[PDB]
């Protein structure tokens, strides 16, 4: 029995790599009777390894959700609370990979009700973190902050394994980074997450490393990005991903949109994960507004071509629309200043007489309406 | 705190013993400093001897006292108190031969001397004794051993130790010297001890002022170095 | 304290469970309590409250909603506030006697 | 007038001098004791004030009997006096009953010694707190004797500076079905939380009381546990 | 004080008068004399 | 004719023209304490409407207690620098004269200044306002200090509700920490300042460097 | 400028810090001139430590001095050296670099 | 003023140090006893419960002193350990001299004379311990007793000493019935009194310690009820409260 368990682990590892996903799924169905024969407490950890082995094999989400549900039914038949709670937590993480619109939220909500009643706090903190990640995916930031805050408060009382503390710290960084009110605190959480991830979770550390570098570019201190990669702590994970952040920081220091664009074009893989850099390009088009002011000042100097579109930084004629988006709302405060040769950018719309009279005349005529009532009633 | 246990050996808010802490200060009231240095095969005690008036015998005024043939001590503190401790240490060392059939280990003399001091702190009707004792002896299977005891009853083994007014600075010089990896031979240990007093006091003392007592693996007996021998080391370190 | 100078010596007791509910209702008058809130349970959850503490539970609970940017107060918010207003002090090895 | 004597009652509550003694125990090097399923593990922070002090001289964890060991938080001179008396009472029991003293009984006898000092007079109470351990009766036993003379049993406990932080750490990580080796790791970790510096084989002294006896771990052994995490 | 129909005087203040450099009998003798001027009067003391 | 109003809190309102000059950004790493103190003190003045909408009556007094050097006063001065209110920090002892129960003189000035501009905020530190030469209980001595606690408690009660005179206290003293001062309605919010740990230290080190 | 403090403490304990600020402004007038806090403890009679009749007003002035020295009143490279062995107690916070 | 020495007597003939010690007993776990026809019982509140503390020691506030006697201690912990040993010593010393178990009143009078002596002699402080005695003797049958730090003692059908003693005494005086205690009824009275005196809600088994002394087959059989026995009594009290609901 014990010898079979180690043999099954050896067979499962082979099925995870050399073996087909269907063969690994067949082994899980085969070991369901074996799970009954072995002690339930040992069986639950064995199930975690088997599910992880299925994840190691080529992803088959239709089979993976079905196998997880079958395992949930076996746990329901055995009525083992620990296995069912853990199975739901793996399934919500599997749902997060498919980014289920509400299915990830639904399973988590059901598990939360059981877990708040249950004394297994460590499972509760993990599920709370999953809810914050899914709310961030759906763009509901306030609920995501609430799930993160609840996870932290439960975690503070209980002992935290290193992976849990690091995952909790990175999520604090993602929510703090998303708010955009403070990026300095977000960097501190990401570094704490990378420091925890070092050695214990090698794949996770690079993701925190990329985020802490992004924070430096976002904090308007691009020079530090190169220094952090140079540091011995970051040297182990240094790679193409580190280079992409370095070039983007250089582009922001150069204050050149073309340099930022070239970096975006060079590393497609790095571009997919983070869209905050796209917001930096929008600040950079606003950074070139001063050059547009000199281009708008070009009529005051020498107007050439358009002075609002073809002339600005030469480049594409699709530059127009960035100006149009600026013209709506606050901006240069000049409507289509392309024709003139002298430049007419100014706004003077607050004359007190128009506003004060318009308010008083409406208020004064209210006396006229009221006076009519007072006089008419006495008259008749 | 102050104004609480100032007049008695009783506990104070924050659990501080004022009368015993004042005793450590009285050792400094002596106005003299002592340094002791352990070595690969040697233990050296050095003290400053001040002859206040020419009409006083240099031989009579000694703060280096042999307790047993293989054990010697340097006493820093009030003179009367230091001598009383010396008689007790000699009696206990003698009893150890008398009741156990072997010579007192240096570690054991300290525990006995410290235990007498601790009882004075716990039970009233006794002044703690304003003196600190550093004991040097060679122990087979332990090498040369330097040990120190406090009025409170604290005892500890020290690679190098100091006591008196300049103890804090003296330990600081010793800390730099001890940090150096090289072990110290008899010449080096005599030199380190004399230099430690020299750097701390800046006296550049003549042979008469420094009193040096040394115990060695080759000669286990505690030996009080003669003035001529003391001068020979003092000239050599200057070079 | 002599009766001629002071005729009556009225005593104000710590609010009873019924009284705590009454004070809770008085201070929850303007709050937008969501349907399903149990004010009676909240009075039971805090025993021997100082009345001002019952007022405190409402103010802290409202702030939990304000930080969450919602005007809809919920049963959980009152329960969390009860804990925040409540204060507990203990020491160890001084448990002689 | 109260708080200056242990021979007089407080005019309401309790004698303050015993409480002041507890304050001295609180100002002590951290001591962590972890009872475990197969043994009791005791530990203390031994940091010399200067590099000169020898770490091989006076020892904080000291054996009292083959199966009984003691650790202390509080004034160091007072500990040696009770370490001797506790050892002697264990010997008197052996001569009278030809059996090693049971751990529970030794704690009661040691506590009576501590109470005598708290009695009226010039004598001042011991400023040390103790963590007796034993394997008597096939069951691991961990006990604490305070200066007052009260004795209590702890699954895990801490005394000295940051006792509260240690106790809260113990609440979070101490289970019950843990082997002594796992208990050794937890004991070292609690000291690390309150350790103002990098723990080294010399810095921490750890003593175990398994079903074989109380043996202070060798400096090399402490280093191996300090290494490889913990 | 809101539902009174009587003068309400609040004297929760401490001693700044009497024999200090301040004034004489202000806390008590003066407070009662003012209460005499308004016959229906209630005085609230908070110490 | 009537002259314009004369006199001002301390030297002048908001600690005169002497703004502390420590920005909230300069105080880096006290994130939880910064948010709580802001809600208790700065937010009621800036957005009273939000508090009225939930009808919660804004929390007023805040108690900040921590091991020394943990960043409570740098935050307290920072609140004065970032405040739009007449935040005369009014540490307990400064322009105050010899007096018995001098808690009224300080609070009375705050009410007038809060009315003149915006609800004023008081920080309790330099709490040696009393212990004056014209002071001493008849025989108890301690009673006179107790009299100060009572006088402060009477003023704190409920102060100008909407123009609340917010009171921030950072005294690590149990003697003035009576349950009555800790009662809700007096020190409504309590924030404890932890010794900078890892991450909080990294923030303090990065900002200073 | 000698800060004996006898002139600085006249009829108001609080005014002592304000008068020191006036002296600091006088010190600012000459960049070479250096403030010397000689005999800082020295005062009429004896320095008043915390006490029922008189508290440690001088200690409060020392804390006020620390605030004046850094930030609000530092210009002209004038050094307010506390070169005095007169004070019985030295503040640990003052000792900080 | 007239404090400090137990020896000084106040101008009103009052020994304040003895009075202070008697007041001090209040800061201690509740201990109560009921005489109970056909039995006797001692109930105590187990204060200072914590997850880490083992509670390996059998009992904690209940100590047997003889084959036919027992006591519950409320007071300074160290003083209690001193008194319990002396009470055990006096019991065996009487057996050695007369070969009969000590009559219960005598064991109480002897400790009380020792406690009384501490008050009359200058050097020592008055004992801070008060205790309740349960036992059976042939001369006067089942008895219950109380001792004070002053050294005064009394026999009570029911009494309480620690914590809210007055609340228990008021509840006991109304609920107790003379001659009708019937042990099981007395156990119920204790659980109900304990619920009122303890601020603890639900009176969990760990918080309560119950020791019952009965004479079975001519031999006293002092027994401390196990947690399971205590739990059933607690559930019965809770069920009785449920029966009281609506009717009340
Ligand atoms: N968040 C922070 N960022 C940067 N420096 C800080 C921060 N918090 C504290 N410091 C530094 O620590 C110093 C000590 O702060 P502060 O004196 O306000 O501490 P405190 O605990 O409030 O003590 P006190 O109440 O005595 O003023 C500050 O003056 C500043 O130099």
């Amino acid at each position: 029995v014990q010898v079979k368990e180690q043999s099954i682990l050896e067979l499962g590892s082979l099925l995870a790599k050399t073996g087909q996903a269907a063969e690994l799924g067949g082994l899980l169905k085969y070991v369901r009777p074996f799970l009954n024969s072995i002690s339930k407490a040992k069986a639950a950890r064995l199930v975690r390894s088997l599910l992880d082995l299925f994840l190691d094999m080529e992803a088959a989400t239709g089979q993976e959700v079905e196998l997880c549900l079958e395992c949930i039914e076996w746990a329901k038949s055995e009525k083992r609370t620990f296995l069912r709670q853990a199975l739901e937590a793996r399934l919500v993480s599997l749902y997060f990979d498919t980014k289920r619109y509400q299915e990830a939220l639904h399973l988590g909500s059901q598990l939360l009700r059981e877990l708040k009643k249950m004394d297994d706090k460590a499972l509760l903190v993990e599920v709370q973190l999953l809810e914050s990640k899914t709310y961030h995916a759906l763009s509901n930031l306030p609920k995501a902050r609430a799930a993160l805050t609840s996870a932290r408060t439960t975690a503070n009382a209980i002992y935290c394994p290193p992976k849990l503390q690091a995952t909790l710290d990175m999520q604090s960084g993602i929510i703090h980074a998303a708010e955009e009110k403070d990026w300095k605190t977000a960097y501190s959480y990401f570094y704490e997450a990378f420091e925890g991830y070092d050695s214990i979770d090698s794949p996770k550390a690079i993701t925190s490393l990329k985020y802490m570098l992004l924070c430096k570019i976002m904090l308007n201190t691009p020079e530090d990005v190169q220094a952090l990669v140079s540091g011995k702590l970051a040297l182990r994970y240094a790679g193409r991903q580190t280079e992409a952040l370095k070039c983007v920081a250089q582009a922001s220091k150069n204050r050149s949109l073309a340099d930022f664009e070239k970096a975006l074009t060079d590393y497609r893989a790095e571009l997919r994960d983070d869209p905050i850099i796209s917001t930096h390009l929008a600040k950079l088009y606003d950074n070139l507004l001063e050059q547009n002011l000199i281009r708008v000042i070009e009529p005051f100097s020498r107007v050439q071509i358009e002075h609002i579109s073809s002339l600005i930084k030469l480049s594409k004629a699709d530059v127009e629309r960035k100006l149009s988006q600026m013209i709506l709302d606050k901006k240069f405060h000049g409507i289509l200043d392309q024709g003139e040769g002298v430049l007419i950018i100014f706004d003077e719309p607050p004359v007190d007489k128009t506003y004060e009279a318009a308010l008083e005349t409406i208020q004064n005529m209210s006396k006229v309406v009221d006076s009519l009532y007072n006089k008419a009633k006495k008259l008749t | 705190s102050a104004g609480f246990d100032r007049h008695i050996t009783i506990f104070s808010p924050e659990g501080r013993l004022y009368q015993v802490e004042y005793a450590f200060k009285a050792i400094n009231q002596g106005g003299l400093t002592s340094v002791a240095v352990r070595g690969k095969d040697c233990a050296v005690i050095v003290t400053q001897k001040k002859v206040p008036d020419k009409l006083l015998d240099s031989s009579t005024v000694t703060h280096l006292f042999k307790i047993t043939e293989n054990i010697g001590c340097v006493m820093t503190g009030m003179t009367a108190d230091s001598r009383s401790q010396v008689q007790r240490a000699r009696y206990e060392a003698a009893n150890w031969k008398y009741k156990y059939g072997y010579e007192i280990p240096v570690d054991m003399l300290c525990k006995r001397i410290a235990d007498i001091s601790q009882v004075y702190t716990q039970n009233a009707e006794m002044r703690p004794l304003g003196c600190c004792m550093i004991l040097i002896g060679i122990d087979e299977e332990q090498g040369p051993q330097v040990y120190k005891c406090d009025p409170a009853g604290y005892y500890c083994g020290f690679k190098a130790t100091a006591a008196g007014v300049k103890q804090t600075e003296s330990t600081s010089f010793l800390e730099k010297k001890v940090k150096k990896k090289f072990d110290w031979t008899f010449e080096q240990t005599v030199e380190t001890a004399i230099t430690c007093l020299s750097t701390v006091l800046s006296i550049d003392f003549k042979p008469s002022e420094i009193e040096v007592g040394v115990v060695t693996v080759e000669n286990p007996k505690f030996r009080i170095l003669t003035e001529a021998e003391i001068d020979a080391h003092l000239v050599a370190l200057a070079e | 304290l002599r009766p001629g100078r002071i005729d009556r010596k009225i005593e104000f007791p710590p609010p009873n469970e019924e009284a705590r509910l009454d004070i809770l209702k008085i201070h929850s008058r303007k709050m937008n309590l969501t349907r399903g809130i149990n004010l009676r349970k909240i009075a039971e959850l805090m025993p021997g409250a100082s009345g001002a503490e019952v007022k405190g539970v409402c103010t802290e609970a409202g702030m939990y909603a304000l930080r969450e940017r919602r005007v809809h107060v919920t049963q959980e918010d009152f329960e969390m506030a009860v804990a925040k207003v409540m204060q507990k002090d203990s020491e160890k090895n001084m448990s002689i006697k | 007038g109260y708080s200056f004597s242990l021979t007089t009652f407080s005019p309401s509550g309790k004698l303050v001098q015993i409480e002041y003694a507890l304050a001295a125990v609180a100002g002590g090097a951290p001591s962590v004791g972890i009872k475990a399923a197969n043994g009791v593990v005791l530990a203390t922070e031994k940091k010399q004030k200067s590099i000169l002090y020898d770490e091989r001289s006076v020892h904080k964890v000291e054996p009292i009997t083959k199966h009984i060991g003691l650790v202390y938080s509080g004034m160091g001179p007072d500990y040696r006096v009770l370490v001797h008396r506790a050892r002697k009472l264990a010997q008197q029991y052996y001569l009278v009953y030809q059996e090693p003293i049971p751990t529970a009984q030794l704690v009661q006898r040691v506590a009576s010694v501590m109470q005598e000092y708290t009695q009226s007079g010039g004598v001042r109470p011991f400023g040390v707190s103790l963590l007796i351990c034993g394997w008597n009766e096939g069951r691991p036993y961990l006990f604490q004797s305070d200066p007052s003379g009260a004795y209590f049993a702890w699954k895990a406990t801490a005394m000295g500076k940051n006792y509260v932080n240690g106790k809260t750490f113990l609440e979070k990580r101490y289970n019950e079905d843990l082997e002594l080796e796992d208990a050794i790791h937890t004991a070292i970790l609690t000291l690390k939380e309150s350790f103002e510096g990098q723990m080294t084989e010399d810095n921490i002294e750890v003593g175990i009381c398994n079903e074989a006896g109380f043996r202070r771990l060798t400096p090399t052994e402490v280093k191996d546990y300090l290494a490889a995490i913990a | 004080a809101h539902h009174t129909d009587c003068t309400f005087i609040r004297v929760s203040g401490s001693e700044l008068v009497q024999k200090f450099i301040g004034e004489g009998a202000r806390m008590v003798r003066e407070l009662f004399v003012m209460a005499r001027e308004h016959a229906p009067s209630i005085i609230f003391m908070d110490e | 004719d009537v002259l314009p109003p004369e006199a001002d809190s301390s030297i002048m309102m908001l600690t005169s023209d002497q703004k502390p000059d420590v920005m909230y950004a300069d105080i880096g790493g006290m994130d939880i304490q910064k948010q709580e103190v802001r809600e208790a003190v700065e937010l009621p003045l800036t957005h009273f409407e939000l508090y009225k909408q939930i009808g919660i009556d804004p929390p007023r007094g805040v108690l900040m207690y921590g091991p020394p050097g943990c960043g409570k006063t740098m935050l307290a001065k920072a609140v004065a620098h970032h405040t739009t209110a007449a935040f005369i920090r009014v540490v307990g002892s400064e322009f105050v004269q010899k007096y018995l129960g001098e808690g009224p003189r300080m609070v009375r000035d705050v009410f007038r200044l809060a009315k003149e501009n915006a609800p004023a905020i008081i920080f309790i530190d330099e709490i040696d306002a009393i212990a004056t030469k014209r002071f001493d209980a008849q025989t108890g001595a301690d009673r006179e200090v107790q009299r100060i606690l009572l006088e402060l408690l009477n003023q704190m009660d409920g102060f100008d509700q909407n123009v609340n005179v917010k009171v921030i206290m950072a005294t690590n003293r149990a003697d003035t920490l009576d349950p009555a001062l800790l009662r809700p309605g007096r020190l409504d919010r309590k924030i404890e300042f932890p010794l900078p740990d890892r991450r909080q230290k990294r923030l303090i080190f990065s900002t200073i460097t | 400028l000698k800060v004996v403090s006898s002139s600085i403490v006249d009829k108001y304990i609080g005014e002592s810090a304000r008068l020191i600020r006036e002296m600091f402004n006088y010190a600012r007038d000459h960049q070479p001139c250096i403030i010397f806090m000689d005999e800082i403890d020295a005062i009429g009679g004896r320095r008043f430590s915390e006490g029922t009749s008189a508290d440690r007003e001088i200690q409060r002035t020392l804390m006020e001095l620390l605030n004046q020295m850094d930030g609000f009143d530092t210009l002209h490279r004038v050094k307010m050296i506390m070169a005095t062995n007169r004070p019985d107690t030295l503040d640990p916070a003052l000792l900080r670099p | 003023r007239y404090d400090s020495r137990t020896t000084i007597f106040s101008p009103e003939g009052r020994l304040y140090q003895v009075e202070y010690a008697m007041e001090a007993i209040g800061h201690a776990g509740t201990c109560l006893g009921i005489l109970a026809n056909d039995g006797v019982l001692l109930a105590a509140e187990r204060r200072n419960i914590h997850k880490l503390l083992d509670e390996v020691f059998f009992s904690e506030k209940i100590y047997k002193l003889n084959e036919d006697m027992a006591c519950s201690v409320a007071g300074i912990t160290s003083d209690a350990n001193v008194l319990t040993n002396e009470l055990r010593l006096i019991a065996q010393r009487y057996l050695l001299q007369y070969q009969e178990p000590i009559p219960c009143e005598q064991l109480v009078t002897a400790l009380c004379d020792i406690k009384q002596a501490y008050t009359q002699f200058g050097g020592k402080r008055p004992f801070g311990v008060s205790l309740l005695y349960i036992g059976w003797d042939k001369h006067y049958g089942f008895q219950l007793y109380q001792s004070d730090p002053s050294g005064n003692y009394g026999g009570w059908k029911a009494t309480c000493i620690g914590n809210n003693s007055a609340a228990a005494v008021s509840m006991l005086k109304q609920d107790y019935k003379e001659g009708e205690m019937t042990l099981k009824s007395a156990l119920a009275l204790a659980i109900k009194v304990l619920n009122k005196t303890m601020d603890v809600s639900k009176l969990s088994a760990e918080k309560v310690e119950i020791a019952t002394l009965t004479r079975e087959n001519g031999k006293t059989v002092i027994r401390v009820l196990k947690q399971k026995e205590v739990e059933q009594l607690i559930k019965k009290h809770e069920e009785e409260e449920a029966k009281a609901e609506r009717e009340k």
